[PDB]
This record gives structure tokens, C-alpha cells and sequence, in this order.
């Protein structure tokens, strides 16, 4: 991905969505599972893998104590998480991504599947005032070029889109 | 519908200035209430101006000019 | 202590007075902005009523008489030698609280400032000492702008001594406040103080900041460097031309700037040295440059009228002939082949020299360099040579920009760093010592 | 190559290395490095041709950096390079070329010319930094020639301690090394001035005695090299503004100079001037015989006689051999050159000698005449300091050059005409652009001071100071301060009152003195006047009509110095009119048009700024009643184009102005109101 | 009492002459090169009839003596240009004057 990724940004990919879209609940399921963290703890150090050395060999080509062993921070799963955050970025947009923004924040006051779906669905229409111009010129001048377009995305897998990237983003800045 | 007309525009800008925000500057509120009031009380605008109106023949435009300028 | 009898039974009160002054200071302190309206109003009032009852119990004199007796000794070391370190140390702290505590009397206060008002004459009088100018300035202000009575007592005496106090303490927007006040007050201007302050701080044009419309002006030089040394393979004597096809007077109200000249570099860096980038500077400016312009010789930024038949200002179908001698320092010009009664001579030759032109707006001009860049329209002088055949080998010759930046677009432009020193360009051979 | 780029605080020093203080977050890729407060590796070196991209997020106080897209990463596995910064005053962009390196800064104000923004960066939520502007963001960049400027009171080396003048002594400035026998001691050379230069006399004429000392013009100062400093080491002179040549190595002998020669047709050589920037002597010299070096503080006294332009120096009680003529009209600054070796180094002594005045005499007109000696808190100790911005023209002359042919040389050619306005300190001898009071505060204090007191002596329809006014302020320079862009809000603002204070607001004032009083002759053109245009009952603009109220006459005068009528002291002084009406209506649509974009550069930098000055003097020109027919038909569709409309823009009205615009265009709204009621007077006295 | 450097050259033949009006630009200098006056700034030729006392009587003589099409630098000394008096506010006391005066036309 890190060497590929520049080409998928350039022209968009279902395969690289569905990639997404399947980290997405492994990052989850890493999130959730509480035995799994001591599990793979005691793997890692069974293993003796220095877990950063792959990233080191990857940055080697180009020149690129307390935690010599392991570290929180630099888990295989969440660089992967990271890696492929770009292609969930370049997907989605801000014009979703506010409420987006509040489901996160949703999610961290403990708001679960059925009421975020309902709040998302009754929220979405909230219209601004006809001028407001991040939305609408990033949106216009972008498809006014009328050939090419991705509007064929049915509203209920934009709302699926929607859960998981913000169940995946509230994941990440809780750890 | 639209104001087209300058007394109904400064009726309502003034108006909806007040209700957009609490203005911080006394000298700005008398001023908006004053151009307020004068869209509202149009006579007193003649009411004033006529005892102040005076009228001249051809004859007396220039001493009256000049005693004007002086 | 006056009088002459110093001694220990001196029954000074420093501390107590400079810690009833700063006492008096919170008492009489203005309200706060950030307080809510009415509970202003009722603090306002109150300030009010004490600086009443203070002016009708005689404070501001006794006020003065403290500052006076204080202002006969000179310096806190002179007040020292009779009072003791102690009230030394606290001498000026106490001055400036004095200062402070009259002005919070009197501020905001129209009958108190109108009292004030005979006073003062007194007041100003020692203004110009440095450890009570800012607090006498303060209570000036504030007499000033209360009070009609102080302007009708203010003289030409006054208005000069606080000019003359720009003029030895330098630039102080407070004293400037004070003249807008001593001008206009309460909506009512005052001709005579108008008429004085204009007529004895504007025409000197010494302490006030100076503000004028100047050209832009530019250089261009061709990518050449001259210098001598010792042992070195460089020729000494060198000309080129330079010929005006058209040149507009006045493109604005300023005159045109065309100067035609020499320039030296700051050793051996390729960058002109001594002068500005920007604009406003041409040819001689500097004493890093030589210049002439049809009627003068430039040099420092000072200009020396020379002769020449038909002396005239450079224009149009004139050719400007310029010789650089660097076996004895000179530099010459010929104007459309007659010799100017000029010379540049004796002038630092640690560097390299190059032909430059300064110009504003509203020139053509062409440079001249012989060979196949420009035939000469006159014989070169004897043992001078072209400038062409200064070129390295490698390079081309080519006019360019004397200085680094030009009219471009900001995100295509280039920021340059330090250059190396062009140490090459002096060829002297050092072969190994046998 | 070395180079760095990054975020860097306001105070940031322009003499120091980026991230080596606590000014600075600098990436350096010639070492793959970050740097504050020191160094640390982060990323990887460049290329020649790669793009950096620097980013900051002031929310999360963040820091990123990336590599032709792909993110930079520390040695461990963070993307950020600085993760606890406070805000402070802010950041800006900054960069950092060593020496032949070549780079260039793109603020992104066409999104489009960014190459690696799309890949990272824009789907993260950052802005580029000039996305919402208008003009070019202005460029500082560390100052080469260096200036003299006075010593800091937090200086690391340099201390400068003022001594009084007692009945037994002089006046005195001493110099002292605070961190001499101390490492990092700066053993290198220091230039020393004095902030006030002696100027000499205009035209050059070819105990003791009161008269003689009244009539003389010769000053005198002296300095003092204490024991333990070394005199090789110490230069006593004078020096003018022209000097800025930091060397370390300093000497006499390399000192610019020139000499201009002047002869007749045909030699004969009339005269030759002398001319230089440094006219000092070296103290070590300067004893010449035998002396114990160290018995008493030497004493190099320098004498300069303006009235003749001669330059003279005593070592102890001694004429020196050494002389100098300077040109006239040559200001010249007292100067030391000294290299430290010992932590009192020199004191300067503002005294005098038998049959000679003061320095302070000469310094200042008002003491020309007192032979004490005095030194007033303007005069200062400056020294030569690198540590200085220089602010890059937003425009530069087009010039056009180009190798026409071989027998035609190389054409340089340039017509466009552009200025900037100078603003010159006087007792300094220098001139600068006046934009840069944008990051001087003290000089821009002092000078909107300045402006204000220019608008208080003329207040009021004092038209002679007015015309005085004309001389220090002319119009060219009134019309480029009002259409300027880039100038400082403070200034603009003053600016524009004094253009309305010296040439309008004595007929304005008038008109609106006579405002409320109509006094309507009874003519054919009044008689003509109806209340309403046409049959359909419909209001006509307001202004727009005929009007035969009597009103002021409106004269100027001609602001001339070379005649001596005085006749033209009644009337303002005359203002191009019609220039101004359309730069005010030109520079209105252009506010709106901007102002509508909410830009994050506004001119003046507030709307307030860019607004109030601007309205002030159009409601002024509409008082005055320059206004005529399509120019009240444009201002009106400015103010609501939608009322005003002749049979999704909007107007001032519908625009979110702050609270000093609204109260502007409450007075416009009035005066618009009282026009009505004019025509509405008129029309009933026609009827009448 | 006045006197003028050329700057660039007339016709040489038509000058000034008794009841004629020079219509002329000039720029107002002091010695020190500080510009107090220009009516290039205020885009208006300066027009004044010769023998009437209408200038300053320097720059009489100076365009006097200037001839048609001529450009000119006058200097003039303090007794001919505003003695010890001055100009309140424009012209400190005992100040020679410089001006840069073309003589366009004559009326």
C-alpha cells in the first residue's frame, strides 16, 4: 500500500474500498477485545519480533532502552489502520464529514448503532443558507466538468460508510 | 416584498441590525433610532423644514448669496 | 536638611510617605471599563466628590510644595549627601508618585484644572528635568484637555519649551498629544496656538519623520568582472558605451533617474556591494559605485557639476563613452566624444568592477561592449579595451539584473542564499615552491 | 543542500540559525533533521527538486512535515515533529538558505500551482496560507548591509552606562564588556556611533573668550581608552551614514574613498575633493612618543570645525599629525571602532577644551549658544548589528532587456512608472520604505502621531496652516496613501483625514452648516420641479434631479510657496477633484467586491481599516456634492443594488459591517434623507 | 542675487519680455535637497507675468533671464528669495532656495 497508494488516490478503487472496508473491522474487533491485547503481548514476545524492523527495512532504501522490545504506540494493526486511512479519506468528504464529526463525538458519549443510524438519517437535512461556500464551490467547481462523476453511492451505504468510518476514527483517537 | 423604496430599506436594515446584535456603541444606536424615527414620522421631516424654507425672487440671488456667505 | 542643619535629628517619614502616596494613588484610581454601568457611575461620583473635597481643602498646594522642596535638590546622589541613602533610594519613586497623585487629583476635573490653570506657568518651568518630565507631561495632558483657561494661559514660551523637549528627548507621541490638545480643545480651535506650532515645529523638517514620492530605480550590469591584483592575468584598461534611444524627462512629478557609470563588488562576491536592493538608489550613491549623469559626477551619493561643451542632462540619440583605468585608479567619460572635465581617481580597488546603469521609469538605452556585442560609435583610447573581451571563456556574455530580485511571480521566485565568492575570476598562478 | 524550512514566532532572529532557539521549528533535509532548542533526526534528506510540505495544526498544536507527499516520520514511529507548543503570538512561514542553495516558498494562493497538496493535505482539513487573500503576502528577509541601531538593554556583550556631568566633570557614555573573561566572549571588533551627527556649514568660508566662543563653529569630544585596553585596538573618529562596512579585520588603510578631480577644457586641474565615509585615527598611533600607556586613560580628543570642514585630533594635550577636510554640508557622526581586551573598554566624554564648544552645541539648535556641556536623552550610543529584516518590494520595475543585434549592443528598456513612498529620519540620515512601520511600532506610533497633529493645526478651517500643510504633505503623496494597499491601517486612516482636514472639510462643514435651511429662488428652473419623475408615482433616486436651493459657493486656492500675493490664504488649497471622485468610487467597488469574499488580508489589515477611511471620505465628497448623475447611480447600486435598481450581489447594507461602518452608513442614510427633503421642499415651493 | 545652471538647453532666442506671462513648471528645493514645493505635484503649470512683483524676485530674474523651451537650475540667496523672515511654516529664516524650472511657454 505504502508503495502503490499514490495510484490508487489518483484513480479511485472498489478493491482499495473494500480493503478499507475490511480493516475496518479488524481495527474494531482490535478495539473491543480486551484478552486479545495481553494475548498478543505475549505473542509478540514469544515471537521476539522487533515488530518496527519492517518498517526500518521499508525506510532503508531511502535512508528513511525503555522501549527496545515492544512498544503501545507502533502496533502492526494500527499502522495498517493508518496506512489505509488516506484511501478512507480521499473517499469521504467534509460535506458528510461534520456529521460524521458529531457521530464521533456520539460515540464518545456512548451513543450506540440504532440512535446514531436515526440521528444521522434525521440530521442529514440540514440545509445551509444558500451561499455557504466551502460546500458548495469545492462541490460544483469539482463536477461542473460533468463527464465524470461517483454519485452513483445509494444512501444506505452512505450511512454504512459513514458508522464505520466514524467508528474507526473514534477508535483511533481514543488509542 | 422587496423595500424599493429608501424609507422601507433603512426601516428594516436598521431593525435587523438591532435584532442581529446587541450594538456595543451608544453613539451607533441613537444614530440608528434617530434615521428610525425619521422613516416613521415623514411629516415632522416638513414639519421642521418649512418654517426654515424661504423663497426669493431673481433679483435678490446673488445678496443673498452674499449675505448667505457671510 | 535645608538650611543647613543636616543631622540625625532629621524627622524625614520616607516610608510612610511613599506608602500614603501610593495609598492615595488606589484611592483616587478611575474606574475600571470592564465594570458594569451604574456601579461606574457611583465609583465616578465618588471620585468626583474626593477630588472635590480635596481641592477645597488645599491638597494641590500642599502637593506642590512637596514636589517643589523635592525639585531644589538636583540628582537622588545629591539628595543623598544631605538626607542618607535611605531617602536616596526612594527620592525619585516618591517625585513620581507625587506626580502621579496630582494628576489623579486633578484629572476628568473642570473646576480642579481651572484652579490648576494659575499654576501652570510653575509647572513647565521644569519640564525638561528627565526625572519629572513624563509625570509634568501627564499633568499637562490632562490641565490641558479639562480645562480652556490653561490654553488661554498657555504662551509661545510654553509651546516652545515643549517643542524644545522633542528636541532633546526625542520622539514622544505623548508630546505630540499634548500639541493636538493645546490646538483644538472642546471643539474650539485656537489660531494663535495653530499658528505658533506650525510655524516653530514644521519648517525646521528635523524632528518630525519626513514622508516623499521616490522613483523606483534599477540596475543592470553585464556579466563581467575587472580587478587587479598582484601577479594576476587581468588587463588593466577597459571601455564600453552606452547610447540613450529615447529618454521621457518626466514620467512623473519626480524627474527621470539615468546615471551611467562603474560599480565594484565588496571582494570578490559576485553581489554589488555597499548599496540597497530594493529601489531608490542608483550609480553613485554609494562609495562602492561611480557615476555620471550629463552634468554631474555621483559618487557617496553627493554630486559634483563637471563641464563638457553643450553640458546638458542625458537624452535622447546621446552616446556616453566610459573609461576605467585600474593601473592608476581613474575613471573618465566622454559625452558624444567630447571629454568631460572630470575624474574619478584613487578609489578602493580591493574588488571587482563591472559597467552598470541606473535608471527609473521612461528609458531605452543600449549597451555598447565592441565586438559582436555593440560596435563602438568612437575610437576606444588608446590602450583601453573593449569591454567584450573580458568574458571567460566558458560564459556568454549578457546584461542582466544588478541585483537578485525582479518583477516575477512569488511562487516562481527564486530565494537565493549566500553566493560563493568568485575567487576564480582573479587568475594568479602559484606554483610549488621548489 | 543547507537548507531549512518551517514555522517560525514573530521575535525569530534573522542572524540565527532556524530551530537553534526556542524562536523557530525548522526541518533541515541536508542532515535529515528537526529543529528547536537543538537537534534531533527526524525524516530523510532531499533531493534537488523535491517539495517540502510544511503543516501546522494550532488546535492540536502540531507540526508535520512531507516529503513529495509521502509523510516524514521521527525515529520512532510519530508523524508529528512538534507535539507541545503554546501559541503564543503565532507562526509564519519561514525558511532558512545556506550558501548557493535555491529554493522557493508557495503560500498556495492559486491551489492549483501547489504540487503535493491534493496527495496530503487537503483531504486533512489544512488550509494553504493564502487560500482566502487577495495580494501577494508581503516577504521578510534578514537584512545584508548592516545598520546602526541602539544597544539592547538585555545585550549579551555590550553595556552602555550614562554618567552625569558633575561640576568637576564631563558628561560621559561608557562602553563595558559584560561577558568579557567569561567564555563566548565576543573578542571580534565593535562599531560604536553616537545617534546625533554635527553637520557642517552650507557654504564653506576661505579664561576663555565669550565672543570668540559664541561666533565660533568648532565642537569638540574626546574619548577615553581606560588602562588594561589596548589603543592598537581602539579607532577615535568620525563617521557618516553612509559607512556600514563590518569587517572584522578593520584597518585605516582599507577604508572606501574616492577622490573626485575637476579641471578646465584642457587640463588644468582646478580642484580635487577628497571623499570618504570613515575620517577616524587609531589611538596606538596616536601616542606616538613615549608614554607609560597606562599612567592616565587616554584622552583622543576630536575637533571638528564646521564652518570649515576640518578635522582635527589631540592625543594628549598634543596636535596630531593627522588631519581631514570633509565636503560641505558633510553630517558626520562621532564613532569608535574598538576591539575588546578588558571589560571597561572606552567612555565617551561630551566635553570641551579652551576656545571650543561643546558637542552638544552643534547636536542641538536650541543649546547653539550655551557653552556647557550637556548630553539630553536623545543622544545615544548606537552600534553596527546584523539583526534586521528588510521588507521585499510586492512590485518591481518591468525591464525589458534583450540582444537586438550584433551591431546594435543589448537594449535595456523601461517605461511602466512605479514609486514608493519614503519616509526619512532626520537626525539618522536614512530613508525607508514607508511599509515597513507594518513591522516598525515605535516609528508608526510616532508618526500616526504625527499625522494626527498635521489634521489638528490645520482643524477648523485654518487655511493658512493648511496651505503650510501642502508643502510636508503633497498631493501625489496624499493620492498614493489613499490607493495603497499594503499601508498600515493607523497610517491609511491618517492619512485620509488629513486629505479630508487640509482640502475638504472647511466646505463640507459649510454645506452641512447650511444643510438644514432652504432658501429656494423663484425661477424657471424651480418651477420646473416636480415631486415625482414621470406619471407613475414612482420615487426617484435620491440626489439625482435638479436642485435650485441656494447653496455655498465652493473656490480653492492654488498652493503656491514662490508668490507672495497672500491673497490665496482664504480657501482650502486645491485637490484634483474629479481624480479623487473616481479613485473613491473605483476603490468603493473593490472594497465591496473583496469585502463580500470575507478575505483573511483586508486592507489596512481590519475591515475597520479598510472601510471606515474609505467611507468617511465618500461621504465627505457627497456632501461637498461632487457627485453627479452616473456617479450617484453607481454608489447607490453599491450601497443596495437591489432599492436603487434603474428598470446575487449585495450591498454595504447586506454586507456584516462592524459597528464604526454601520454608524458611517447611518450617516450616509441621513444625508440621503435629507436629500429627499430637499427635493420634497423644492417640489412644494414650485407648486406654491 | 540668483543665478542658473542649464540642465537642458532652449531655443536660445525667445525670451521673457515685458508684459508677457511665463507659463512654467518648477520644483521647489532647499539646500539640503528637502522639496518644499512643485507644481508638477499638483499637475498645473504656474503662469505669472513678469514685472509685476507677483513672485519671489529671484526666480523673476531667473526666468527673466531663462530663455523659451529652456530647463534651468536657479539658485537663489536668502536676500533675494525671503530674507531673514522667512515663509512661516514652509521656509526657515535665512534659506537659499533651489529650483528646477522649465520655461513652457510664453503668453
Amino acid at each position: 500500500v505504502d508503495y502503490n497508494r499514490a495510484k490508487w488516490l489518483k484513480e479511485p478503487n472498489p478493491e482499495a474500498e473494500e480493503l478499507f472496508r475490511m480493516v475496518a473491522e479488524v481495527f474494531i474487533y482490535w478495539s473491543k477485545s480486551h484478552n486479545f491485547k495481553r494475548e498478543e503481548q505475549n505473542f509478540v514476545v514469544q515471537n521476539e519480533i522487533n515488530n518496527m524492523s519492517f518498517l526500518i527495512t521499508d525506510t532503508k532504501s531511502k535512508m528513511s532502552r525503555k522501549g527496545d522490545r515492544y512498544s503501545m504506540q507502533t502496533s502492526l494493526i494500527v499502522a495498517a489502520l493508518k496506512r489505509l486511512l488516506p484511501i478512507g479519506l480521499n473517499i469521504c468528504a467534509p460535506g458528510d464529514q461534520e456529521l460524521i464529526a458529531l457521530a464521533k463525538n456520539r460515540f464518545s458519549l456512548k451513543d450506540t448503532e440504532d440512535e446514531v443510524r436515526d440521528i444521522i438519517r434525521s440530521n442529514i437535512h440540514l440545509q445551509g443558507k444558500l451561499e455557504d461556500p466551502a460546500i458548495r464551490w469545492q462541490m460544483a467547481l469539482y463536477k461542473d466538468l460533468p463527464n465524470r462523476t461517483d454519485d452513483t453511492s445509494d444512501p444506505e451505504k452512505t450511512v454504512e460508510r459513514v458508522l464505520d468510518i466514524a467508528n474507526v476514527l473514534f477508535h483511533l483517537e481514543q488509542k | 416584498k422587496k423595500s424599493s423604496t429608501l424609507q422601507q430599506l433603512i426601516s428594516e436594515t436598521m431593525v435587523r441590525w438591532a435584532q442581529e446584535s446587541v450594538i456595543e456603541d451608544p453613539e451607533l444606536v441613537r444614530a440608528m433610532f434617530v434615521l428610525l424615527h425619521r422613516q416613521y414620522d415623514g411629516i415632522g421631516g416638513l414639519v421642521r423644514a418649512l418654517p426654515k424654507t424661504y423663497t426669493i425672487n431673481g433679483v435678490s440671488v446673488e445678496d443673498t448669496i452674499n449675505l448667505l456667505a457671510s | 536638611l535645608s538650611k543647613k542643619a543636616k543631622a540625625s535629628t532629621v524627622d524625614l517619614p520616607i516610608e510612610s510617605v511613599s506608602l500614603s502616596l501610593q495609598d492615595l494613588i488606589g484611592y483616587f484610581h478611575p474606574p475600571d471599563e470592564h465594570l458594569e454601568h451604574e456601579d461606574k457611575q457611583n465609583r465616578l461620583r465618588a471620585l468626583k466628590n474626593r477630588q472635590n473635597l480635596f481641592q477645597e481643602e488645599g491638597m494641590i498646594n500642599l502637593v506642590l510644595e512637596c514636589i517643589d522642596r523635592l525639585h531644589v535638590y538636583s540628582s537622588a546622589a545629591h539628595f543623598a549627601d544631605v538626607a542618607g541613602r535611605e531617602a536616596g533610594e526612594s527620592w525619585k519613586s516618591i517625585l513620581n508618585s507625587l506626580y502621579e497623585l496630582l494628576a489623579a487629583l486633578i484629572r476628568g476635573n473642570r473646576k480642579n484644572c481651572a484652579q490648576f490653570s494659575g499654576s501652570l506657568d510653575w509647572l513647565i518651568s521644569r519640564l525638561e528635568r528627565l526625572e519629572a518630565s513624563s509625570g509634568i507631561l501627564e499633568v499637562l495632558h490632562c490641565v490641558l484637555v479639562e480645562s480652556p483657561e490653561a490654553l488661554n494661559i498657555i504662551k509661545e514660551g510654553h509651546i516652545k519649551s515643549i517643542i524644545s523637549l522633542l528636541d532633546k528627548h526625542g520622539r514622544n507621541h505623548k508630546v505630540l498629544d499634548v500639541l493636538c490638545s493645546l490646538c483644538v480643545c472642546h471643539g474650539v480651535a485656537v489660531r494663535s496656538n495653530q499658528h505658533l506650532i506650525c510655524d516653530n515645529l514644521l519648517p525646521g523638517r528635523d524632528l518630525l519623520l519626513q514622508t516623499r514620492l521616490v522613483n523606483h530605480v534599477s540596475s543592470m550590469r553585464p556579466n563581467i568582472f575587472l580587478g587587479v591584483s598582484e601577479g594576476s592575468a587581468q588587463y588593466k584598461k577597459w571601455y564600453y558605451e552606452l547610447m540613450v534611444d529615447h529618454t521621457e524627462p518626466f514620467v512623473t512629478a519626480e524627474a527621470t533617474h539615468l546615471r551611467v557609470g562603474w560599480a565594484s563588488t565588496e571582494g570578490y562576491s559576485p553581489y554589488p556591494g555597499g548599496g540597497e536592493e530594493w529601489g531608490g538608489n542608483g550609480v553613485g550613491d554609494d562609495l562602492f559605485s561611480y557615476g555620471f549623469d550629463g552634468l554631474h559626477l555621483w559618487s557617496g551619493c553627493i554630486a559634483r557639476t563637471v563641464s563638457s561643451p553643450n553640458q546638458h542632462l542625458l537624452r535622447t540619440d546621446d552616446v556616453i563613452s566610459c573609461c576605467l583605468d585600474l593601473s592608476a585608479p581613474s575613471i573618465s567619460f566622454r559625452i558624444n566624444g567630447q571629454p568631460v572635465q572630470g575624474m574619478f581617481e584613487n578609489f578602493n580597488i580591493d574588488g571587482l568592477f563591472f559597467p552598470v546603469v541606473s535608471f527609473s521609469a521612461g528609458i531605452k538605452v543600449r549597451f555598447l561592449l565592441g565586438g559582436r556585442h555593440g560596435e563602438f560609435k568612437f575610437l576606444p583610447p588608446p590602450g583601453y579595451a573593449p569591454c567584450y573581451e573580458a568574458v571567460l571563456p566558458k560564459e556568454k556574455l549578457k546584461v542582466e539584473h544588478s541585483r537578485e530580485y525582479k518583477q516575477e511571480r512569488t511562487y516562481t521566485r527564486d530565494l537565493l542564499g549566500p553566493t560563493v565568492s568568485l575567487t576564480q575570476a582573479a587568475f594568479t598562478p602559484i606554483p610549488v615552491d621548489t | 543542500g543547507d537548507m531549512r524550512v518551517g514555522w517560525s514566532r514573530p521575535g525569530c532572529q534573522p542572524d540565527q540559525e532556524l530551530g537553534s532557539d526556542e524562536r523557530a521549528f525548522a526541518f533541515d533535509g541536508f542532515k535529515a533533521q528537526r529543529w528547536h532548542q537543538g537537534n534531533e533526526h527526524y525524516g530523510r534528506s532531499w533531493q534537488a527538486g523535491d517539495v517540502v510540505g510544511c503543516m501546522v495544526d494550532m488546535n492540536e498544536h502540531t507540526m508535520m512535515f512531507t516529503l513529495n507527499g509521502e509523510i516524514l516520520l521521527d525515529d520512532s514511529g510519530s508523524e508529528l515533529a512538534f507535539k507541545d507548543f503554546d501559541v503564543g503570538d503565532g507562526f509564519i512561514p519561514v525558511c532558512s538558505l545556506g550558501v548557493a542553495q535555491v529554493g522557493r516558498m508557495n503560500f498556495g494562493k492559486d491551489v492549483s500551482t501547489l504540487k503535493y497538496f491534493t496527495i496530503c493535505g487537503l483531504q486533512e482539513g489544512y488550509e494553504p496560507f493564502a487560500v482566502n487573500t487577495n495580494r501577494d503576502i508581503t516577504m521578510w528577509l534578514s537584512k545584508r548591509l548592516p545598520q546602526f541601531l541602539q544597544v539592547p538593554s538585555n545585550h549579551e556583550h555590550i553595556e552602555v552606562t550614562r554618567i552625569d556631568g558633575t561640576i568637576d566633570s564631563s558628561p560621559c557614555l561608557k562602553v563595558t564588556q559584560k561577558s568579557f573573561g567569561s567564555q563566548n566572549s565576543n573578542t571580534d571588533i565593535m562599531f560604536y556611533r553616537l545617534s546625533m551627527p554635527i553637520e557642517c556649514a552650507e557654504v564653506f568660508s576661505k579664561r576663555d573668550d565669550y565672543d570668540f566662543l559664541m561666533q565660533t563653529s568648532t565642537y569638540y569630544y574626546s574619548v577615553r581608552i581606560f588602562p588594561g585596553q589596548e589603543p592598537a585596538n581602539v579607532w577615535v573618529g568620525w563617521i557618516t551614514s553612509d559607512f556600514h562596512q563590518y569587517d572584522t579585520g578593520f584597518d585605516l588603510d582599507r577604508v572606501r574613498t574616492v577622490t573626485v578631480t575637476l579641471g578646465d577644457e584642457k587640463g588644468k586641474v582646478h580642484e580635487s575633493i577628497k571623499r570618504s565615509n570613515c575620517y577616524m585615527v587609531c589611538a596606538g598611533e596616536s601616542m606616538s612618543p613615549g608614554q607609560g600607556r597606562n599612567n592616565n586613560g587616554l584622552e583622543i580628543g576630536c575637533v571638528v570645525d564646521a564652518a570649515s570642514g576640518l578635522l582635527t585630533f589631540i592625543a594628549n594635550g598634543k596636535e596630531l599629525s593627522t588631519y581631514y577636510q570633509v565636503e560641505p554640508s558633510t553630517k558626520l557622526f562621532p564613532a569608535v571602532f574598538a576591539q575588546a581586551t578588558s571589560p571597561n573598554v572606552f567612555q565617551f566624554e561630551l566635553g570641551r577644551i579652551k576656545n571650543v564648544m561643546p558637542l552638544s552645541a552643534g547636536l542641538f539648535k536650541s543649546e547653539h549658544k550655551n557653552p556647557v556641556p550637556q548630553c539630553p536623552p536623545r543622544l545615544h550610543v548606537q552600534f553596527l548589528s546584523h539583526v534586521l529584516w528588510s521588507r521585499m518590494p510586492n512590485q518591481f520595475l518591468k525591464v525589458d532587456v534583450s540582444r537586438i543585434s550584433e551591431r546594435q549592443g543589448w537594449l535595456v528598456q523601461c517605461l511602466d512608472p512605479l514609486q514608493f513612498m519614503s519616509l526619512h529620519i532626520p537626525e539618522e540620515n536614512r530613508s525607508v520604505d514607508i511599509l515597513e512601520l507594518t513591522e516598525q511600532e515605535e516609528l508608526l506610533k510616532f508618526h500616526y502621531h504625527t499625522l494626527r497633529l498635521y489634521s489638528a493645526v490645520c482643524a477648523l478651517g485654518n487655511h493658512r496652516v493648511a496651505h503650510a500643510l501642502c508643502s510636508h504633505v503633497d498631493e501625489p503623496q496624499l493620492l498614493y496613501a489613499i490607493e495603497n494597499k499594503y499601508m498600515p491601517g493607523l497610517l491609511r486612516a491618517g492619512y485620509y483625514d488629513l486629505l479630508i482636514d487640509i482640502h475638504l472639510s472647511s466646505y463640507a462643514t459649510a454645506r452641512l452648516m447650511m444643510n438644514n435651511e432652504y432658501i429656494v429662488p423663484m425661477t424657471e428652473e424651480t418651477k420646473s420641479i416636480t415631486l415625482f419623475p414621470d406619471e407613475n408615482k414612482k420615487h426617484g433616486l435620491p440626489g439625482i434631479g435638479l436642485s435650485t436651493s441656494l447653496r455655498p459657493r465652493m473656490q480653492f486656492s492654488s498652493p503656491s510657496f514662490v508668490s507672495i500675493s497672500n491673497e490665496c490664504y482664504q480657501y482650502s488649497p486645491e485637490f484634483p477633484l474629479d481624480i479623487l471622485k473616481s479613485k473613491t468610487i473605483q476603490m468603493l467597488t473593490e472594497a465591496v467586491k473583496e469585502g463580500s469574499l470575507h478575505a483573511r488580508d483586508p486592507v489596512g489589515g481590519t475591515t475597520e481599516f479598510l472601510f471606515v477611511p474609505l467611507i468617511k471620505l465618500f461621504y465627505t465628497l457627497l456632501i461637498m456634492g461632487i457627485f453627479h448623475n452616473e456617479d450617484l447611480k453607481h454608489i447607490l447600486q453599491l450601497i443596495e443594488p437591489s432599492v436603487f435598481k434603474e428598470a446575487p450581489k449585495e450591498g454595504l447594507l447586506q454586507m456584516k459591517l462592524p459597528e464604526p461602518v454601520k454608524l458611517q452608513m447611518c450617516l450616509l442614510l441621513q444625508y440621503l434623507c435629507d436629500c429627499q427633503v430637499r427635493h420634497r421642499i423644492e417640489a412644494i415651493v414650485a407648486f406654491s | 542675487g540668483v543665478e542658473i545652471e542649464t540642465i537642458s538647453p532652449g531655443d536660445g532666442r525667445t525670451f521673457p519680455k515685458k508684459g508677457q506671462t511665463c507659463v512654467v513648471h518648477y520644483t521647489g528645493m532647499l539646500q539640503n535637497g528637502k522639496k518644499f514645493d512643485s507644481s508638477r505635484d499638483r499637475n498645473k503649470p504656474f503662469k505669472f507675468r513678469i514685472g509685476k512683483q507677483e513672485v519671489i524676485k529671484g526666480f523673476e530674474e531667473g526666468a527673466a533671464q531663462m530663455s523659451l523651451g529652456q530647463r534651468a537650475k536657479l539658485t537663489c540667496t536668502p536676500d533675494v528669495a525671503y530674507g531673514a523672515t522667512g515663509h512661516p511654516g514652509v521656509i526657515p529664516p535665512n534659506a537659499t532656495l533651489i529650483f528646477d524650472v522649465e520655461l513652457l511657454n510664453l503668453e
